[PDB]
C-alpha cells in the first residue's frame, strides 16, 4: 500500500521521454490516489505529451468541479487550454489564478511562461522559468526553457550554460539535444546543428521508440532546413517528404520543398509546390516574393 | 513538469539569399 516509490519511476520515464511507460505507472497511482498533489502535475503532462485531449478534458473539468481549493485544479484546466486553444488568453488567465493561490505551486510557473513563450513576450515567459526553477529545483525542464529563450533573443552564451546545465540532468532527453541544435541553427552554425539534431532522432527513434509522433513532427522539418542550408539539396527533400506523411496538410513543408527545387533550378515543378502551398496558407509571405523571381524568369523563356 | 512542442523552423525571407548566391555566382 506504499505507493510514493512509483511517482518517483513515473517521474523518471516523463524526464527520459518514454510517455508511454510512465502513463502506466501513473494511472496505477491515481487508481488509488486521484487528488495526489505530487504525482498529479506528472500524469496531467503526459496526457498532454501523448495527445490525451479526451482525457485531459473530463480530467481537468472534473478536479475543478470538486476540488476548487487545489492549486493544482487551475492547472489542469491551463495545461489543457494550451495543449488545443486557441483560448490562450483563457489558460493565462487560470494558470494565474493558481499561482495568486498558492504563488510556491511551481507547475504553474512553467506552464505560465509557456503561455508567454507562444506568444512571442519573451520578457515574460522568462520571468516565469526562472520562478520556476526555483519551486523546482533539481528539475531540468525550466532551465531548457530559460536556455532557449536566450538562444532566441542572442544570448548564445547564456543559452549554451542552461542547455548544458539540463543536459547534466536528463543528458538522455530529446527535446533537450532539439532545441540545443535549434539555437545553432539560429546561429549560423548550421554544421553543427546537422549534428544535434540527428542525434535527438536516434534517441527518438530506436531507444524511447513507440511513435512519438503525436503531437509531433518538426524535428523532421527542422532536419530538412539544416540540409538545404548545407547545400545537401538532394537529402534536404528526403526530410521534408516525411515530415508530410507525418502531417499531409502542412503548408509549410510544401513552400520548403518548393524553395528547394528553385534553389536547384527546377522551377516548373518548384512553382507546383509553391501553388499548393497558397492552396493551404494563403498568406504565405515568402511563397509569394518567390513565385515572383519564377516568372519574372518565365518571360524570358 | 510541462513541455512545449519542439521549436519548429520556418522560412525567413533572408533565406533567399542561397538562391540569390546561386546564380550570381553560376
Amino acid at each position: 500500500e506504499n505507493l510514493d516509490v512509483v511517482v518517483s519511476l513515473a517521474e523518471r520515464h516523463y524526464y527520459n521521454c518514454d510517455f508511454k511507460m510512465c502513463y502506466k505507472l501513473t494511472s496505477v497511482v491515481m487508481e488509488k490516489d486521484p487528488f495526489h498533489a505530487s504525482c498529479l502535475p506528472v500524469h496531467i503532462g503526459t496526457l498532454v505529451e501523448l495527445n490525451k485531449a479526451n482525457e485531459l478534458f473530463y480530467l481537468s473539468h472534473k478536479l475543478v468541479d470538486l476540488y476548487p481549493s487545489n492549486p493544482v485544479s487551475w492547472f489542469a484546466v491551463g495545461c489543457y487550454y494550451l495543449m488545443v486553444g486557441h483560448k490562450n488568453e483563457h489558460a493565462r488567465r487560470y494558470l494565474s489564478k493558481a499561482t495568486t493561490l498558492e504563488k510556491t505551486y511551481g507547475p504553474a510557473w512553467i506552464a505560465y511562461g509557456h503561455s508567454f513563450a507562444v506568444e512571442s513576450e519573451h520578457d515574460q515567459a522568462m520571468a516565469a522559468y526562472f520562478t520556476a526553477a526555483q519551486l523546482m529545483k533539481g528539475c531540468h525542464l525550466p532551465m531548457l526553457y530559460i536556455g532557449l529563450e536566450y538562444g532566441l533573443t542572442n544570448n548564445s552564451k547564456l543559452a549554451e550554460r542552461f542547455f548544458s546545465q539540463a543536459l547534466s540532468i536528463a543528458p538522455e532527453d530529446p527535446f533537450v539535444m532539439h532545441e540545443v541544435g535549434v539555437v545553432a541553427f539560429q546561429n549560423g552554425e548550421w554544421k553543427t546543428a546537422e549534428k544535434w539534431f540527428l542525434d535527438a532522432l536516434e534517441k527518438i527513434k530506436a531507444i524511447g521508440n513507440e511513435v512519438t509522433v503525436d503531437k509531433w513532427e518538426p524535428l523532421l522539418n527542422n532536419l530538412g532546413h539544416v540540409c538545404r542550408k548545407l547545400k545537401k539539396y538532394a537529402e534536404a527533400l528526403d526530410y521534408h517528404r516525411q515530415a508530410l506523411v507525418l502531417i499531409p496538410q502542412n503548408a509549410s513543408t510544401y513552400s520548403a520543398i518548393g524553395y528547394i527545387h528553385s534553389l536547384m533550378g527546377n522551377f516548373e515543378n518548384a512553382v507546383d509546390y509553391f501553388h499548393t502551398a497558397l492552396g493551404l496558407r494563403r498568406d504565405d509571405t515568402f511563397s509569394v516574393t518567390m513565385l515572383g523571381h519564377c516568372i519574372e524568369m518565365y518571360i524570358g523563356d | 513538469m510541462l513541455r512545449r512542442k519542439p521549436t519548429r523552423l520556418e522560412l525567413k525571407l533572408d533565406d533567399i539569399e542561397e538562391f540569390e548566391n546561386i546564380r550570381k555566382d553560376l
